[PDB]
C-alpha cells in the first residue's frame, strides 16, 4: 500500500508540471493574440481619422454650398 | 514550499482577468457604436448622391 | 511534503491554469472582435469616402450656379 | 527534484508573461477608450453634415 | 425556463420621477454557439413613446449581474396610465438581435409607499394554445335532451386546473355548470357528466360554451360550438346534430378568451 | 397524372361495420398497347393482415364505373389505430398486375358523424427527390464569421415554396432564420444571405442544417453538412474550411426528414 | 564515409545508473601526417550540462580499440528524457582538436531489458550555432502621400543575459541611415531585468517617396549599465541591400499603403550589420 501510495505522489508531482507547461502554451498563444489586437487597434485608429478628416471637409464644404445657396436665394 | 509565488501569480492572473473582461465589453460598445456609425454614414452618402443630382439640375437650370 | 499538501498545491497549480485559460479565451475573444469591426470601420470609411466625392462635386455646381 | 525546479523554473515565465499580459490589456483599454470617444465624436459630426445635407437638399429643390 | 431577473423600483416624489433599478439576471437560456449568451436590456414604457433605456452588454455569461439605474420625468397623477416593459435581449455581432425573454409591470398594480425589489421569471413573447379538451356531444330532438359529457383536458400549463362550461343565447348566459377541482395535476380527468333541455325548434339557434380554469379566477382558455361557430366546432354541431341518440366525442383545440368572446359579442 | 378515384365511407354502428363504398375512377393512365388500360381496385387495412378485398376487371377502360361496396367487421374503439388502403392496379393476362396508382386514408383523421363521399387525386408508389438547392458557404477563422447565402432552389413540385435555416449543435437548435416567400412559382430566386458568429474553436463541432418548406407546415425536404455529414455535404464543408474568406457555391439533392433526423438523432 | 563506431548501453536497476561502453572505432578518416589519426572519444548527455568523460587517446591508429567504460548516476524514470551523445575527435598537439564525427541515440528508442551492443555509422557533426541573443518584434507603416514613416517597437523575447545572473534595462535604439550617414536618432524606454520587454512605442519619420528605396531604418538593442558604456545586446537593419525576413517586410510595408505591418526579426551581431552598413 505504501509503495502504491508514492506512486501517486510521484505521479500528482509530474501531472503538475505538464500543467504548468500548458499554461506556458497559453500565456504564449495569449501574448501573440495581444499584439494582433493591438496592431488592429492602431491600424483601425488611423482609419478612424481618416473619417474624421473626412468628416471636418464635408462640414467645410456644405457650409460654402449653404453660403452659395443663401446667395442665390437673396 | 512557493506558497508565496503561487499566490503572487495567481493574483496577477485574476487582475489581468478583470481589466481583460472590462476591456472586452467596451470593446462591445464600440461594436455598437461602429454599427451605428455604418448606417449614418451608408444615409449620409445616399443624401450627397441626391444632393449632388439636385444641384447639378439647379446648374443646368441657373447657369 | 506530505500527500494533503502536495495535493492541495496541484489543486492550486489547476486553479491558476483554469484562470489563465480564461484569459487566453478573453484575448482570442478581443482580437476577434476588433477584427470584425475592423471590417465594419472599412465599410465606414468606403461610404465616407463617396460622401466627400458627391458633396464636393455639388459644392462645385453650386459655385457654378452662383456665376 | 530536479522535475519541480523545472517547474519552478516555468512558474516564474509564467508570472513575467502574465505581467507582459497586464500591461498589454492595459494600453489595449486605454486606446479603446480614445477611439470611443473618438467615434463618439465622429457620429456627432455626420450627423450634423446629414442635418446640413438634408437642408440644403430642399432648400435647392425648392428653387426648381 | 428563460431565466429570471432581479429589479428594483422607487418613485421619487422629490424630484417627480419614476426610478426603476436593473440589479442582476439569473438562469438565462443558451443560444449562443459558445454555450453562453450576450444578455443586455432594454427598458422603457409602452404608453410613452419615446425611446426605450438599455444596459451595457456583458460577454458570455448567462448570469450578468448589470446594477443600472434609469430614470423616467413622468408625474404621479400621469404615471398610473403607463404601464413598464422589461426585455432582455441576446447581442449579435452580424444579425438583428433576438430577444432572449421579457416582461411587464402596469404601473397601476403597484401600491406605492415602498421601495420595491424582487425576482421576476421571464415570460415568452410571441406565444400559447393552452391545451386541448376532449367531450362528447348528444342530441335527441324528440325528447329535446342535450347531453355534454366532459370527458378530459390535455397541455394545461399555466396546477389545479377546473371546468366551467355555460349554455348560451343571444348573448345571454343562460345556465352554468362546474366539474369538482383535481388537486396538483396537469393532465386532468373528469368523465363528469352534465345535461341540458333544449326543444328542437330552437336547437339551431344557441351556443354551448366550454372554459378551462385554473384555480388560484384566472382563465386558461376557452371555446364555443353552435351557431356562428367555425371550422371543427360547427363541424361537431352538424355531426351532432346528425346523429340522433348516437354519442359523439371529439377533441378540440382551445383559443383565447378575446377572440372567442369577440365571436360572441354578435 | 394518375388518375382520379371516387370513393364513399360510412361506419354502421347498428352492426358495428365500416363500409367502404368503391364508386369509379376517371383519367387513368394508359400503359397498354391498345390506347386503355384494365383497371382494378383492391382495398384493405394496413394494420389488419387480412387479405384485401378486390373489385372486378373493368376491360379497356381509363374511367371506370366500379359501384361496389366492402365491409370491415372492425369495432369503432378499435378503428381509430388501422388505416384504409386503396389501391388501383392494372390486370395483365401473362405477368404481374402492374399498379396504376394508389392512395391512403388514416382512420384516424375522419371526423365520424357523416357519409363520406370524395374525389381523390391518386399518389404514385414506391417514389421523391423533391428538388435541389444551391447555396455558397464562407468562413473567416480569424473574424469566427461564418456567411451562408441562399442562391437558389430547383423542381420544388409537392405553389408557394419557402426556405428555413437552422444553426445545429449537439441536437440543439440554436439559431433560425428565414427567407421571403415567393408566390406561385416552382422555381423561386432568392439571394438572400444571411450570416452567424462561429468561433474557430468550435467550427469542427457543429452542424448547419437547411430546410425547404411549402407554405399552406409541410415539408418539402431537408439535408445538413457540417459534423457527420457525408458525402457531398461533408465535402462542402471541407471545402469551405480549406478556403478563408473565398465563397464557395455548390448545389445539393434534398433527402427526407426521417433519414436526415436519424442521422441529427446522434 | 566517416567510420564506424560500435557502443553497448546497460542501465544497472541495483544501483540506478547508466552504464555506457566504448568498445571500438573503425575505418576512421585519416587527416595527420603520418598516414593514420590519433583519435579518441567523448561520451555525455545532451540535456546534461555535467564534465564530459573521455577515452585514453590512440597513437597513430585508424582503427582503435578504447575499451572503457563510463557510469552516469542518473535515476531511470529521468532517463528517457535524455539523449546520449558520442564524439569521435582527433588529437593534436599544437592546434585546436578537430572533430573527426559523432552520433546521437535518444534513450526512448532504446529497449530497455537486454544488454545493448551495436556498430553504428557516425555521422558529419552539426555547424556551429549562432548565438542569436534573441528576436524583436516591431511594426512598419509607410505613407506615400504624407511620406510618414511608422515605426512601432512592440516587443523582445529571447534576449541575451548581459549583466551578472540577469538580462536588464533592455533598451532599443532606433538609427535612420543613408549612405553610411547618421541621419536621425530615438531611443525607447528602458526596462529593467527582463529578458521579455514589452515598449508598445511608436516613432515616426519623414521620408520622401522618391527616397524610400535608398534608406535604411536600423534596430538596436541594447542593456543599459548606469555606470560605463552601455553594450549592444543585437541590432537589425531594414530597406536598402537588406536582405530575407527584413527585406519581405519592407516589401510588405510598401505593398500595403497606409496599412500598418507588424513583424519578427532575429537579432544579428553588430559587428556583420555595421560592416554591411558602412559599404554604401
Ligand atoms: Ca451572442
Ligand atoms: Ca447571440
Ligand atoms: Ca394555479
Ligand atoms: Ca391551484
Ligand atoms: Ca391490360
Ligand atoms: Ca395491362
Ligand atoms: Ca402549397
Ligand atoms: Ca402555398
Ligand atoms: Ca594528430
Ligand atoms: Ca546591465
Ligand atoms: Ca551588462
Amino acid at each position: 500500500e505504501l509503495e502504491e501510495m508514492q506512486r501517486r505522489a510521484d505521479q500528482l508531482a509530474d501531472e503538475s508540471l505538464e500543467s504548468t507547461r500548458r499554461m506556458l502554451q497559453l500565456v504564449e498563444e495569449s501574448k501573440d493574440a495581444g499584439i494582433r489586437t493591438l496592431v488592429m487597434l492602431d491600424e483601425q485608429g488611423e482609419q478612424l481619422d481618416r473619417v474624421e478628416e473626412g468628416m471636418n471637409h464635408i462640414n467645410q464644404d456644405m457650409k460654402e454650398a449653404e453660403k452659395n445657396l443663401k446667395d442665390l436665394g437673396k | 514550499g512557493s506558497n508565496r509565488r503561487l499566490q503572487q501569480t495567481q493574483a496577477q492572473v485574476d487582475e489581468v482577468v478583470d481589466i481583460m473582461r472590462v476591456n472586452v465589453d467596451k470593446v462591445l460598445e464600440r461594436d455598437q457604436k461602429l454599427s451605428e456609425l455604418d448606417d449614418r454614414a451608408d444615409a449620409l452618402q445616399a443624401g450627397a448622391s441626391q444632393f449632388e443630382t439636385s444641384a447639378a439640375k439647379l446648374k443646368r437650370k441657373y447657369w | 511534503m506530505a500527500l494533503s499538501e502536495i495535493e492541495t498545491r496541484h489543486s492550486e497549480i489547476i486553479k491558476l491554469e483554469n484562470s489563465i485559460r480564461e484569459l487566453h479565451d478573453m484575448f482570442m475573444d478581443m482580437a476577434m472582435l476588433v477584427e470584425s469591426q475592423g471590417e465594419m470601420i472599412d465599410r465606414i470609411e468606403y461610404n465616407v469616402e463617396h460622401a466627400v466625392d458627391y458633396v464636393e462635386r455639388a459644392v462645385s455646381d453650386t459655385k457654378k450656379a452662383v456665376k | 527534484m530536479a522535475r519541480e525546479n523545472e517547474m519552478d523554473e516555468n512558474l516564474e515565465q509564467v508570472s513575467g508573461i502574465i505581467g507582459n499580459l497586464r500591461h498589454m490589456a492595459l494600453d489595449m483599454g486605454n486606446e479603446i477608450d480614445t477611439q470611443n470617444r473618438q467615434i463618439d465624436r465622429i457620429m456627432e459630426k455626420a450627423d450634423s453634415n446629414k442635418t446640413r445635407i438634408d437642408e440644403a437638399n430642399q432648400r435647392a429643390t425648392k428653387m426648381l | 425556463k428563460l431565466g429570471k431577473l432581479q429589479y428594483s423600483l422607487d418613485y421619487d416624489f422629490q424630484n417627480n420621477q419614476l426610478l426603476v433599478g436593473i440589479i442582476q439576471a439569473a438562469e438565462l437560456p443558451a443560444l449562443d454557439m459558445g454555450g453562453t449568451s450576450d444578455p443586455y436590456v432594454k427598458v422603457f414604457l409602452l404608453p410613452d413613446k419615446k425611446k426605450k433605456f438599455e444596459t451595457k452588454v456583458h460577454r458570455k455569461t448567462l448570469n450578468p449581474v448589470f446594477n443600472e439605474q434609469f430614470t423616467f420625468k413622468v408625474p404621479y397623477s400621469e404615471l398610473g396610465g403607463k404601464t413598464l416593459v422589461m426585455a432582455v435581449y441576446d447581442f449579435d455581432r452580424f444579425s438583428k438581435h433576438d430577444i432572449i425573454g421579457e416582461f411587464k409591470v402596469p404601473m397601476n398594480t403597484v401600491d406605492f409607499g415602498h421601495v420595491t425589489e424582487e425576482w421576476r421569471d421571464l415570460q415568452s413573447a410571441e406565444k400559447e394554445k393552452l391545451g386541448d379538451i376532449c367531450f362528447s356531444l348528444r342530441y335527441v330532438p324528440t325528447a329535446g335532451k342535450l347531453t355534454v359529457v366532459i370527458l378530459e383536458a390535455k397541455n394545461l400549463k399555466k396546477s389545479d386546473p377546473y371546468v366551467k362550461i355555460h349554455l348560451m343565447q343571444n348573448g345571454k348566459r343562460l345556465k352554468k355548470k362546474k366539474t369538482t377541482i383535481k388537486k396538483n395535476t396537469l393532465n386532468p380527468y373528469y368523465n363528469e357528466s352534465f345535461s341540458f333541455e333544449v326543444p328542437f325548434e330552437q336547437i339551431q339557434k344557441v351556443q354551448v360554451v366550454v372554459t378551462v380554469l385554473d384555480y388560484d379566477n384566472d382563465a386558461i382558455g376557452k371555446v364555443f360550438v353552435g351557431y356562428n361557430s367555425t371550422g371543427a366546432e360547427l363541424r361537431h354541431w352538424s355531426d351532432m346534430l346528425a346523429n340522433p341518440r348516437r354519442p359523439i366525442a371529439q377533441w378540440h383545440t382551445l383559443q383565447v378568451e378575446e377572440e372567442v368572446d369577440a365571436m360572441l359579442a354578435v
